[PDB]
């Protein structure tokens, strides 16, 4: 739970293009406003999968 | 009026497909694109992977 | 290369003035063949925004002697050539056009309240098409901002 | 690990295992490096005596395929002998169908194409091998190719096959390769087998040189490395 | 974890090497063929995956004669090899008789191919279920063969995906006197009913069989024809 | 799933085989990209090169393979199959020439080709070969072709073409290029291969790393493009 520790920066290793962006859509963009989604009525976005490398 | 069946559960992911892909623009209704781009999203392109063999 | 920029700014610091209009479209393709190369990522970078600071001591020529910037399409051509042949990942030298293009809101800034509004509006055509191209990095969307206000 | 057995078989990411390590047979094997000059082609082997029962002149490694081809294989010994008959084969079927000598290119393509047989089937293992090939003519020049245990063959200025392949053409490419006629090359190449391994692991090796170019007028042949001797007298004043 | 390969029989039930072929095969492209009155219809339905692909290089509807048309529902890397087969086949044929081979006789051999395939023990057999049809002697005939070495006789029938869909289809709308042009409608019908939205004059492929000859019909007449047909 | 763990070439359950769909990446361990571009009376290979080292040569890495004097090829995936594929189609492509007196049109090649590819496939005890191929030619009342051979014997042909690694987003590109119906005036096919590449793998580089072919209704033969001319088309294509 709370062992969880945080990065210095944003920019711990680089490579934010799509990460700031679209990570900021799927967290904190509907939590500031539930009612744009409630124009539709769907929870906010169910996450992505970070895979690759 | 379209073929290429679609059931329930496809038809309410082209729903919320759309109606997120519209509102994560800042918009209040999807203006007929964000339909036509969840049939070129979710179809979604019969496999890929392989086209031998058929 | 390292010594490009040198030769062409250093000993083209005369070429303003004697010349009318001449080095800056001859100028043209020396930038062109200057900003095909990034090598020593600040050398080419600093010394090409040093011959864009020519280019704003001739945007005195450009929006002053001859006819009120017509020359942009011209100018807005080389910088097409210059934002769209070498297209650096958004990076490698790019970091002159920050530079390059507050210096040309402040050029703009600084010419748009005794002639005209029009060729400021012709520069924001222009940098929208420049930074709708570009992002949201630094102050030239904040420029974006003062400029529709200046469209109101 | 699978999946491992059979030259036949892929695996679920879809490369054979058995090349691999076939490859990586050889990276066991001696040293053996390679490189051209403007007018010849230059081979050197680090061997090594294996304790005090040879007889300094066995089993060299520099064959000598055509009159002005030879080999500086590296690997399976027995392997690489029955693939330098393959190739001497190769070159009497040319010389005996066309009445002129062998072109390199194409004499490398035929073996490739032999090799990479060896590779396909089930009831064969692929080789064990990894060799060099030199040449000369005059209305060609120097060519210097190489081939793996998979097959792929193509050109170089220089090689190396055995362990220090990287440890020796970190310091072959410093070499100013063009401007040097082949005589310097030799206690070049002297001096570089002769940096690698001198003490730590073995006990002590042994060089030999194989020489092609214009000043054999289109021969192949070892060096008379005795003559002029350039080795050692050099090798010495290399370690400092 | 049995059969495993070709060469033994199961514990009861059959050869699991051929059912997989079969389902392989039912897994493939749909077709459909109508036997009617005065000449027979074939039909398939060839989607390209992208928008690049041309249809002008791969032809599914083929001719083995002049009068024999032949379609398939399956591999056509296999296709292609059975096909040049029935070709060498029915000139061996046609080089002994001086005559025109009958369907009935071609149906045969490449039967025997398919079973000599199909027979012990290292090569798979043919993912590729055949419709083989005809006008020999006045009377058009169809005949469907299969991977097991098999084959039948029709009136009409389909495969690939949904053909008991399809199937259920043809013994409802079909029947057994027609003419041609209804056999085409009710052919193109069927392969509606089962095929992906956008049917045009590419993405199907339709050749007939007259009493004249066979006939590969071209983009122009398909597209004539399948201008809303119904 | 499997289960049969794959060893020869049988069919699986449900239904498919899974031989060829691992031979099918066998390109892809082969680190390269392809592409192929009919537009107009020309056609157009682009391909680069992996070149790490300086002491290896430049001259023999071309992949870009000269069959006939009317039929150039590019091959992918590994290179000793496709070596070995292309001695074949120069082989059968010679006698073609022997037997039947005229010189051979590209689509049969393809055929033969993809027919020894079935038979590699149909027997076993036989790796099938795994590397792709995509031709280019030349025909009399039909302008340029351009086709692709799969290691799995399937043969097509058609505009624009790409195979590799990376050509889903090629191919995306290709759709999304071609849909608009201008013609393409041979520099134009030129630009939109150097720039497709551009595009997907994000480069912007040297003339000296992509190796182009181009054939033309002018000039019937295949022809090898040099440093100087590819340097004039890319800084031509550079606004
Ligand atoms: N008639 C229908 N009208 C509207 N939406 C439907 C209809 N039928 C199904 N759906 C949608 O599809 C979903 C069907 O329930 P599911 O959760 O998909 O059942 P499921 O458990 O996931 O599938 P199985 O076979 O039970 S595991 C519903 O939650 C709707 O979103």
């Amino acid at each position: 739970s709370h062992e969880d520790p945080g990065n210095v920066s944003y920019s711990e290793i680089g490579g934010l293009s799509e990460q700031i962006r679209e990570l900021r859509e799927v967290i904190e963009l509907p939590l500031t406003n539930p009612e744009l989604f409630q124009r539709v009525g769907i929870i906010p976005p169910k996450g992505c999968l970070l895979y690759g490398p | 009026a379209r073929p290429d069946k679609i059931s329930g559960a496809d038809i309410n992911s082209i729903c919320q497909e759309s109606g997120m892909l519209a509102v994560r623009e800042n918009r209040y209704i999807v203006l007929a694109k964000d339909f036509e781009k969840a049939y070129k999203t979710v179809i979604k392109k019969d496999e890929q992977e392989h086209e031998f063999y058929k | 290369m390292a010594d490009g920029g040198s030769e062409r700014a250093d000993g083209r610091i005369v070429k303003m003035e004697v010349d009318y209009s001449a080095t800056v479209d001859q100028r043209l393709p020396e930038c062109a063949k200057l900003a095909k190369e990034g090598r020593l990522q600040e050398v080419i970078e600093t010394l090409l925004s040093l011959e864009k600071q020519t280019r704003t001591a001739s945007d005195m020529v450009s929006t002053s002697r001859i006819l009120v910037a017509v020359v942009k399409m011209c100018y807005e051509a080389k910088e097409w050539d210059l934002l769209n042949e070498n297209i650096m990942l958004l990076s490698k030298r790019r970091s002159q056009l920050k530079q390059a293009v507050a210096k040309m809101v402040q050029q703009c800034c600084t010419y748009v309240e005794e002639i005209t509004d029009l060729p400021i509006k012709l520069r924001l055509i222009d940098t929208l098409r420049m930074v709708t191209e570009g992002k949201i990095y630094v102050e030239i969307e904040r420029a974006r901002l003062t400029k529709t206000l200046a469209t109101i | 690990t699978g999946y491992d057995l059979s030259a036949s078989t892929f695996s679920p990411d879809g490369r054979v295992f058995q090349v691999e390590y076939a490859m990586k047979a050889v990276e066991n094997s001696s040293t053996a490096i390679g490189i051209r000059c403007k007018d010849g082609v230059v081979f050197g082997v680090e061997k090594l005596v294996l304790s005090k029962l040879y007889e300094e002149g066995s089993n060299k490694r520099l064959f000598n395929v055509d009159r002005h081809v030879g080999m500086a294989v590296a690997g399976l010994l027995a392997d690489a002998r029955s693939l330098a008959d393959i190739a001497r084969e190769e070159a009497s079927n040319f010389r005996s169908n066309f009445g002129y000598n062998i072109p390199l290119k194409h004499l490398a393509d035929r073996v490739a194409m032999y090799v990479h047989a060896y590779t396909l089937y089930s009831a064969v293992r692929p080789f064990g091998c990894s060799f060099m090939l030199g040449s000369y003519s005059v209305n060609d020049g120097a060519q210097l190719y190489m081939i793996d245990p998979s097959g792929v063959s193509y050109g170089y200025w220089g090689c190396a096959i055995g362990k220090a392949r990287q440890a020796a053409k970190t310091e072959i490419e410093k070499l100013q390769m063009k401007e040097m006629t082949c005589r310097d090359i030799v206690k070049e190449v002297a001096k570089i087998i002769y940096i690698v391994h001198d003490e730590v692991k073995d006990k002590a090796f042994e060089l030999e040189l194989s020489w092609v170019g214009e000043l054999t007028n289109g021969r192949h042949e070892i060096v008379p490395k005795d003559i002029r001797e350039e080795a050692e007298k050099y090798a010495k004043e290399s370690l400092k | 974890g049995y059969s495993f390969s070709l060469t033994t029989f199961s514990p009861s039930g059959k050869l699991v090497q051929i059912e997989y072929a079969l389902a392989a095969v039912a897994g493939g492209a749909p077709s459909v063929g109508i036997k009617a009155a005065n000449g027979v219809v074939l039909a398939t339905e060839k989607k390209q995956k992208s928008i690049l692909y041309d249809e002008r290089s791969v032809h599914k509807v083929e001719p083995i004669t002049k009068h024999i048309g032949l379609v398939y529902s399956g591999m056509g890397p296999d296709y292609r090899v059975l096909v040049h087969r029935a070709r060498k086949l029915a000139q061996q044929y046609y080089l002994v008789y001086q005559e025109p081979i009958p369907t009935a006789q071609l149906v045969q051999r490449v039967a025997s191919v398919m079973q000599e395939y199909t027979q012990s023990g290292g090569v798979r057999p043919f993912g590729v279920s055949l419709l083989i049809c005809g006008w020999n002697e006045g009377r058009p005939y169809l005949f469907q063969s299969d991977p097991s070495g098999a084959y039948f006789a029709w009136k009409a029938t389909a495969m690939g995906k949904n053909y008991v869909n399809g199937k259920t289809f043809l013994e409802k709308r079909y029947n057994e006197d027609l003419e041609l042009e209804d056999a085409i409608h009710t052919a193109i019908l069927t392969l509606k009913e089962s095929f992906e939205g956008q049917m045009t004059e590419d993405n199907i492929e339709v050749g007939i069989c007259n009493e004249a000859g066979f006939r590969r019909l071209t983009p122009t007449e398909v597209k004539d024809y399948l201008a809303a047909i119904a | 799933s499997a289960g049969f763990d794959r060893h020869i070439t049988i069919f699986s359950p449900e239904g498919r085989l899974y031989q060829v769909e691992y031979a099918f990446k066998a390109i892809n361990q082969g680190g390269l990209t392809s592409v192929a571009v009919r537009g107009k009376d020309c056609a157009v290979i682009v391909t680069q090169k992996k070149v790490p080292d300086k002491l290896l040569d430049s001259s023999t890495v071309t992949h870009l393979f000269k069959i006939t004097e009317n039929i150039g090829c590019v091959m992918t995936g590994m290179t000793a199959d496709s070596r070995s594929q292309v001695q074949r189609a120069r082989y059968e492509a010679a006698n073609w020439k022997y037997k039947y007196g005229y010189e051979i049109p590209v689509d049969m090649l393809c055929k033969r080709i993809a027919d020894i590819s079935q038979v590699y496939t149909q027997n076993a005890e036989m790796r099938p070969l795994g590397c792709c191929m995509i031709l280019i030619g030349i025909d009399e009342e039909q302008g340029p072709q351009v086709y692709k051979c799969d290691p799995a014997g399937y043969y097509c042909g058609f505009k624009a073409t790409a195979a590799g690694v990376k050509q889903t987003e090629s191919t995306s590109f290709l759709e999304k290029k071609v849909k608009k119906k201008f013609d393409w005036t041979f520099e134009q096919t030129v630009e939109t291969a150097i720039t497709c590449l551009s595009t997907v793998l994000s480069i912007d580089f040297k003339p000296s790393e992509i190796e182009v072919g181009v054939v033309t209704v002018e000039n019937p033969k295949f022809r090898i493009l040099t440093e100087a001319e590819i340097d004039a088309h890319l800084v031509a294509l550079a606004e």
